[PDB]
């Protein structure tokens, strides 16, 4: 009697897998060196890419938790007594106001929850519900955006996760300052419809299912073919 | 079955001069369990009893020359002798023990050039 | 570097049965002892092992149905019975025999079977 | 009360996380068929096994066939493997070995299906041998009909099932092991020869399919070793 | 023995009593107001959309690779359904389709039969993408090829990795069935409506692909037909349309 | 589960027996050649000897058996309508006259039992009970006769039965007619005490118990010896 | 009414004769004990074996003798012998091995004791073996050890006791005719040899008795072949 | 364990446990009135009669062969038995015999004891016959030979015949007893009266004859006893003889 | 010792008439191991040495003609001469050479009969 | 077809040793020879061989303790030594002589050795 509880799709599903690594700087530069942006999507992590494309449909919650690390950046007029450095983190809806620089009035906006995060506590975590206007989420479409066969081929607009952005509230007068963040995802309360086979052929695009026809498998030396064999011993003489 | 090509010919070298030869092998011979190749270097004099020189292609036999050395694993086995003589006359063979049939190698008379 | 011995060289005739036995002086516990055929025209060929110790009797297969092979562990003998002999069988019978599942150290003497028709 | 290591960040932690947009009414779910609620159900539907892969027939489907001949040879075998899934190169590409592949431990049995195509008037037998974990593979038709054996016939039943079973010393076995002679061998061996009136074709087909049985079951998530990327595409 | 199907009450059809794939376990069903966001009654055209729609016979010859139909549009022009599909804007309906080979007790072959939901295909060359003409014609089978094909817009039409980007082996996860000559030559699957939505337009999704593929190769003696023809039929069952008239009070 | 019947006593020492072959003449000769005479007891044929003595005590009645045939022997003035041969067999008891030549006196007592048997019917039989004075016949008896420790030793005991004497009747002119006797002896109702181990040595006397010192069996090659052969070839014999 | 063989004489029936002298009265029986009814009671009885015969104790007690040798015999052998009785030459002289010989037909068990004369402070161990009928008998210990055998501690018990078995095709076989390698043998080995104190012998005896058991019989009595003259005594 | 016999108030004799093996299977028993027709009845006077006779003591050494009474005659000479058997005609007696060895833990070696009923022995010259003084002693015991005897009027003594023709290994017949000083030190016979007449004449007839037969020789180290003692005690019972007085 | 009896009686037959005789041995006489009979057939002209005519009780002696062939497997063997003549008048023996003693048979003597 | 002789025919006396010698023609590899009693009624009986090439000289039962044998192989003379000399000992030796394993091939010529007392 064997367990089989491991191999459900919470358990397969689950686990938390670093999607994006960015870095910015703090002091002048150009603009956009001074914020870091990642769209959600779960079409660029190969491994998890086909982890998720086992199924046709999902439906999750996502859990988010992001890894700031920060140094001093080498150069002159460096700063002796820099107090402490804050972050901000801030998730933006399909269709909400989104920043093209530093400094700008879209990180005042009311409708984008933001986390202010001081250097020194634990990483910053958000759980973000399932949001779309459809009842679930499509790896697969086969069709297109408008329904006279025109548009991009297998793009739904009915999925969109949104946008994260980072930027240092910090405004800070001497010595450039260069952080790193890491983005940690993970899905929770998965359900998933209609298996697939796994692929085959290498990804070549993170749009598209394009593909070169490789091999179905290793080749072999015969049919009739087991290796290793034995030796004239003991046993097989 | 498995078999083994020798050499395509004899030595045809002058007396005195050191000889490498090889025995191809029809088939793999290296175990990973037991990490030894299963093959041996035979000297078969003419008209009395054959007597290998090298066992497992890498142990010396005791009572044989220094001059003689095995080598050689998996389908390749090769032989090195620092110095070819005229007394020692035979028939070289590379004869494996892995597995049934016993065969044996391919025939090198060591030739006359003085 | 112990010595060894067989029956030796006849001159038989056609269809004649002829085994060739084989002395012992070693030890009969995992050992074996088997045989070949030195012929200049057809090389170095073996013909069947016997397994001292451990009862396990095989032949080549291009004499099954031809040659049989029978010992004794007390009397420390080893016979090749020949059947349906051809002409071309004559060759120098060596007793090959080791102290080993894989080598070849102790070599026979010879046996000569040649044949008048 | 507290340890300095009470405040981390361990990647294998379930605490919950606060909601960053509350208030949101999320769409009401529908009902959509073909639910899974385990990756087992993936692992026992029949998938076909590439057994003719000669190094020439795995850039086409020719490599799914195998192919039996009609003429006089009678003790000559048909085909023959290694049952080790998820490592062989047989086994796996299929959903068997994939979802094998994913994980590090498994233990079960293994289903194994032939289907003969071929015409509806062609008669023989086969001789399917199985031989045990610790043991060679049979060289001719009598060792093999010595074994364990079954005699399949392509005249009375169109498609024969063989069940692998469970031989192990441990609980769970490895998927990538030093796994040698001492795992099982399947072969198949002629048994009387293809038997075909005036009209129907003299040669035929063999499909085979491979699946997992009941007992089946795995351990310790891994990462895949088919991926070889690295690099965020575009 | 046989049996007669009088659907629609103007096409029948003699089939013998055999085996039947429902599914994913679900036989097709009305929507009802639980599933519905919208409050406005769905109607129901019944009278011409169950009937029996035989589409083309096609050819299975002894170098052949496979054929594809997409579905909801192999349908365009077939009775009253292309019409419908084109006067209302949201659909949605389930299929039965039947697969049957006519061939004799001397030929050899085994087809696996498919109904794949949502077969996004890929290019043949990879950077660019594809086209509406390559996908699908309105009637006519499109079929694989034995070699990698090497078009600018068309699909990659390699039989041994279904297009897909899968191998095809491993295509049995999904509502299959084979036909095998020697003893089977019919194939009847009932397919529900699958979609992440409650109704979708009919000419811009395709719900899903049909493929029919020879995993072994059809074979006969010197004197034979040379070819086995194999007839595709479709039946939509519980078809609900969206409605045109005022919910508010006029 | 065999049965055992023919092992029994009854079963091993009732079978008939040639003890006796005579031959006796009819018209010239010395007297001693005109009669035959013989003493019952079984200590002459060896191997009745020997499967009666291998019990100490016996006791049986006396079935007797004759057996006659006669010719015409050679000669001149030979007979030729002699019309056929009476013979007269005579058993004489312990202790009673004995005849000393033919047409004696003794042949015409009237105790002693006699058949007259015309030649050519079926053999002439008779039977006498267990005739002695003790209780039983002793095969061994270690003692003498006499009180004084002196006589015969072990002879002249109780284990007297008879004599039995045959003679021709008719008396011939013409021609001498040869005739031969057999004599069939085997006990009835037998019974027999204190079994004895199976002789050894060969009988020497037929009145002693006497004897050569006989080895106890037949020689073998080695004590821990078989059948199993050794053939004879390179090895060491 | 009469055939010609009426009027004949038989030598081997059973017929009421006419009575000599009647008016005789036998003297009356009386109680001698001891009384045989069957001769089988005669063969269960316990004779010595003569075992060591070899030319040159046949005329001597030696014969009896089975001599067991003190010192570190390293495995050799104490004895051995075929199990034919009244063919083979140490049974055919005991009082099973005449019973026999008289008889043509034989069908029961063996019994077979071994005691040991020799000195109460020896302790050591024997090792007796019996091969069946229709195989070849031991050339060791091991080949000894490795079949049917009992190991016969001198120093706890001094009497063994073997019961052979009766194994054969037929219901009885012959007495006298010449069976190898299918007779049956008994084998005694040295498994640790004699050890004694300072004092006792280093030497002792074995004897062997061999008798009938109670599943015994016999058939066809015949002349005994071991009374050889022809001639009436005297 | 150890137990004390006095018969006839004028004996003893001490001996542990013994096995008994009973002649043939019956006790002595006094001659009942059906086989009695003789002359006059029988008497039984067992005042003395029923007693220990202890016959002298024999040295069993390494080169003996063996030893042999025949009874009664080897109590032709003791006390009231003997006074009875000359004056009486007649007579009838059965035995009980205890042999009984001195042997310690260090010596080995094995007897056999038999009572042979009317053991007809053979002369070492065939054509000549035996006489009453080889026959038997008075009551000392005569000793068989390892080799043949060369006399006239001697009685063959080679053992492995017994001296009667028969092979010694085949004496287990009789009424026996192995003595085996590994573990066992005596043995005790009972012998009834086994006769073919009710009475008989004690002098002339001999009843039967007693033999000690070693088939294992004795062996010892060099320090020791070079004999081990044997002794045969004697006890009759149910002694008859005739009667001497007027119908 | 190990030992065997030789034909009860002469031939006593006239000339010309091919003969079909046996020997009885009293123990067995095949080596299975080597599946060989060791025995043959003797002959002994009188004034003259022995000389054998078939050897192994198979095989007839090189040098003897086709006529005399022996036979046999087991305890008994036997031996026919295709054609007897009166030129061959000699003592037949079947001897056994399995091992010393080497112990021969009876003989059979050709006697006169014509 | 090669012939055989030996010493030569002496008519002896009682307690008159009597040594046989015998050439050879042959080898002395393995091979063998022995002798046989030539009497018409004792039949024929065989005395005692040595062997060559194995150094086992063995003697017949009857006449254990009685014959000897000694010889030298490069003498190629075998000799046959007796003792206690009879009258009934007359006999014609045959030196039969084996290159066979175990066979009677090849024989003697006969001496007569008949003595009187």
């Amino acid at each position: 009697y064997h367990s089989r509880t491991e191999s459900s799709i919470e358990n397969f599903l689950c686990r938390a897998a670093c999607v994006y690594i960015a870095t910015y700087a703090s002091a002048g530069g150009t603009p956009t060196e001074r914020y870091a942006s990642w769209r959600i999507n779960t079409r660029q992590m190969v491994q998890l890419r086909r982890k998720f494309e086992l199924f046709t449909y999902l439906r999750f919650d996502m859990e988010i938790t992001f890894v700031i690390t920060s140094t001093q950046d080498p150069g002159t007029q460096l700063a002796q007594d820099m107090p402490v450095l804050t972050h901000q983190i801030m998730y933006i809806p399909p269709g909400g106001p989104v920043p093209n620089s530093a400094t700008d009035f879209a990180w005042q906006s009311s409708t984008n929850p933001s986390i202010f995060w001081t250097e020194g506590c634990a990483p910053a975590r958000m759980s973000v519900p399932f949001i779309s206007i459809g009842n679930a989420y499509s790896n697969f479409y086969d069709g297109w955006s408008h329904f006279t066969q025109e548009g991009v081929y297998g793009f739904n607009s009915l999925n969109n996760m949104g946008h994260i952005y980072v930027r240092h509230v910090n405004e800070q007068s001497l010595g450039v300052s260069t952080s790193t963040l890491r983005v940690y995802f993970k899905p929770k309360h998965v359900r998933a419809w209609v298996p697939r086979p796994p692929r085959l052929s290498p990804y070549v695009k993170s749009s598209n299912v394009n593909f070169k026809p490789t091999a179905v498998t290793t080749e072999r030396k015969d049919i009739n073919d087991v290796g290793t064999l034995r030796p004239v011993g003991y046993t097989n003489h | 079955y498995i078999e083994a090509s020798q050499s395509p010919s004899s030595l045809a070298v002058s007396v005195g001069e050191k000889v490498t030869m090889s025995c191809k092998s029809s088939q793999s011979l290296l175990y990973s369990s037991n990490q030894k190749n299963y093959l041996a270097w035979f000297q078969q004099k003419p008209g009395q009893s054959p007597k290998l020189l090298i066992y497992w292609a890498s142990t010396r036999e005791s009572g044989v020359p220094d001059r003689f050395t095995g080598s050689g694993s998996g389908t390749d086995f090769t032989l090195t002798i620092s110095s070819v003589k005229a007394e020692d006359l035979a028939v070289y063979y590379c004869q494996q023990y892995y597995s049934y049939p016993y065969t044996f190698g391919g025939g090198t008379k060591l030739k006359i050039k003085r | 570097e112990v010595q060894l011995q067989q029956s030796g060289p006849e001159l038989a005739r056609p269809w004649a049965s002829v085994k060739i036995s084989c002395q012992a002086f070693y030890t009969f516990s995992n050992y074996g002892m088997q045989w070949v055929k030195q012929s200049p025209g057809q090389g170095l060929e073996w013909i069947g092992p016997f397994y001292p110790g451990n009862a396990d009797t095989s032949y080549n297969q291009k004499f099954k149905g031809k040659a049989t092979l029978t010992a004794d562990k007390s009397s420390s003998t080893a016979y090749m019975q020949f059947s349906s002999l051809t002409s071309e069988d004559s060759a120098v019978y060596y007793c090959a025999r080791v102290v080993a599942t894989t080598d070849f150290d102790y070599w026979g003497q010879g046996t000569t079977v040649t044949v008048s028709s | 009360m507290l340890t300095p290591g009470s405040n981390q960040f361990l990647t294998s932690d379930d605490f919950q996380s606060p909601s960053a947009m509350p208030q949101f009414d999320v769409t009401p779910e529908m009902k959509i068929p073909g639910e899974v609620h385990n990756l087992m159900e993936i692992a026992e539907v029949d998938s076909v096994v590439p057994v003719n892969n000669t190094k020439e027939n795995i850039n086409s489907m020719e490599a799914y066939r195998i192919p039996v001949t009609g003429g006089d040879q009678l003790h000559t075998q048909v085909f023959g493997f290694q049952m080790q899934p998820g490592l062989n190169s047989v086994f796996k590409r299929t959903l068997l070995g994939e979802i094998l592949n994913y994980y590090a431990h498994w233990s079960g049995s293994v289903k194994l299906t032939f289907v003969f195509c071929g015409s509806a008037m062609a008669t023989g037998k086969f001789l399917l041998a199985y031989s045990p974990p610790g043991a060679s593979p049979p060289q001719n038709r009598k060792q093999a009909m010595l074994g364990t054996h079954v005699i399949w016939d392509v005249g009375l039943q169109s498609s024969c099932v063989l069940c692998i079973p469970w031989i192990s010393q441990t609980h769970y076995r490895l998927v990538q092991q030093d796994e040698y002679t001492s795992a099982g061998y399947v072969t198949c061996w002629y048994q009387t020869g293809l038997i075909v009136p005036p009209g129907a074709p003299p040669s035929c087909t063999i499909l085979c399919f491979a699946s997992a049985c009941n007992d089946f079951s795995v351990r310790n998530l891994r990462d895949t070793p088919f991926i070889e990327q690295t690099q965020l595409l575009q | 023995r046989v049996r007669s199907i009088t659907l629609g009450n103007s096409t029948i059809t003699t089939q013998e009593c055999a085996n039947v794939v429902v599914g994913y376990g679900v036989w097709p069903s009305y929507l009802q107001d639980n599933e519905a966001t919208a409050e406005d009654q769905p109607t129901q055209p019944d009278v011409a959309t169950c009937r029996f729609y035989t589409l083309d016979s096609i050819q299975w010859q002894k170098e052949s690779d496979g054929w594809w139909w997409k579905f909801p549009e192999a349908l365009k022009n077939m009775g009253l359904f292309g019409q419908n599909m084109e006067y209302h804007y949201l659909g949605r309906s389930g299929y039965t389709i039947h697969v049957q080979c006519n061939a004799s007790k001397f030929h050899q072959g085994c087809l696996l039969v498919v109904c794949v939901p949502e077969a996004e295909m890929g290019c043949s060359d990879v950077e660019r993408e594809v086209v509406a003409a390559s996908l699908s014609s309105e009637d006519t089978a499109k079929s694989f090829s034995r070699t990698e094909s090497n078009g600018q817009h068309t699909v990659q039409t390699v039989v041994y990795n279904a297009g897909m980007g899968v191998g095809v082996g491993n295509l049995t996860i999904f509502p299959h069935q084979w036909i095998n000559l020697r003893t089977n030559n019919s194939a009847t699957i009932v397919m529900p409506y699958i979609n992440s939505v409650p109704m979708d337009n009919m000419f811009r999704h395709y719900n899903f692909t049909l493929m029919i593929i020879p995993f072994a190769k059809l074979e006969y003696t010197e004197q034979a037909s040379n070819y086995v023809p194999i007839t595709v039929t479709v039946a939509p069952m519980c078809a609900e349309y969206n409605g045109l008239r005022l919910a508010s009070h006029q």
